């Protein structure tokens, strides 16, 4: 099993 | 990170966030090695089985972070990449053998209290520290359970002797890899998990009180499983490649 | 740099220790 995605595509604040 | 705790502020100032522009999501961890150079797992960029093949334009690098999710307003630095380098012999087909890549920042980063590079091991630092029982420290914003943290997580894990490494899996382990974790008898747990990939495995030298990057979070089977271990790219064994690229392309 | 690499501004630089670094040093036997 590769580290291969923190997920989210949600709870992120605008950069 | 599983069974870790919140990082203190400025505890791991070389910690980078690999961040996709759109959708906006955390790709992987990474580490700051100088003012224009970031080190990560080649599989965070190139993994054909999953159709992953990122280019420079696809990503941002976020340095100085603590919070996973917040835009850390006068703290984090965000950068653009000039170039991506993957080890020429990286093995995505059978075992993630060499799992290492360098990213060249578009413009050098200014160091601060929250932003500082980690050292790369020399033959001597590696020889005396990469020893079974010696503990190293891993950090990242990945799953907490085989779920996403609010702040940077940290865990301290012991290096495991090769043989035990080999006997825990059916995958072929090469010299460019090492494994770390507690034994089931040991009664302490923790591991890296999905999303910690490409982050640093670090040790503090007792000789010169400096932090060294020994490993890169590569893979495992599940997270925190009894009689299983996390696998890390052995940074010292791939150092000549590293030098090579920096010397032909930067600094 | 990497001339000052591995020396954290808020810890080594001020002679402060993080909460679990001693577990590391202690394992170095």
């Amino acid at each position: 099993d590769p580290x291969g995605g923190g997920g989210g595509n949600g709870d992120f604040e605008e950069i | 990170i599983v069974e870790g705790s919140d990082a203190e502020i400025g505890m791991s100032p070389w910690q980078v966030m690999l961040f996709r522009k759109s959708p906006q999501e955390l790709l992987c961890g990474a580490s700051l090695i100088s003012d224009r150079w970031v080190l990560t797992a080649a599989h965070c960029l190139l993994y054909p089985p999953w159709d992953k093949n990122f280019t420079e334009n696809d990503l941002l690098v976020r340095i100085g972070k603590h919070s996973r999710t917040r835009y850390e307003r006068n703290i984090e630095k965000i950068s653009m990449l000039e170039k991506i380098y993957i080890h020429p012999r990286y093995n995505w087909r059978e075992n993630l053998d060499r799992d290492i890549a360098l990213m060249k920042l578009k413009k050098p980063v200014a160091f601060s209290d929250y932003i500082h590079p980690v050292c790369l091991p020399d033959r001597e630092t590696a020889a005396s520290l990469l020893q079974a029982g010696y503990k190293g420290r891993v950090t990242g914003w990945g799953n907490l359970k085989e779920g996403q943290p609010s702040v940077l997580q940290v865990v301290n894990l012991p290096i495991v002797e090769r043989p035990v490494c080999k006997d825990s899996t059916r995958i072929r382990i090469t010299d460019n890899m090492f494994c770390a974790g507690y034994k089931p008898d040991e009664g302490k747990r923790g591991d890296a998990c999905e999303g910690d990939s490409g982050g640093p495995f670090v040790m503090k030298s007792p000789f010169n009180n400096r932090w060294y990057q020994m490993g890169i979070v590569s893979w495992g089977e599940g997270c925190d499983r009894d009689g299983k271990y996390g696998f890390y790219t052995h940074v010292f064994r791939l150092k000549k490649w590293i030098q090579k690229v920096i010397d032909q392309f930067g600094e | 740099g990497e001339a000052d690499c591995g020396l954290r501004p808020l810890f080594e630089k001020k002679s402060l220790e993080d909460k679990t670094e001693r577990e590391l040093l202690e394992s170095y036997i």
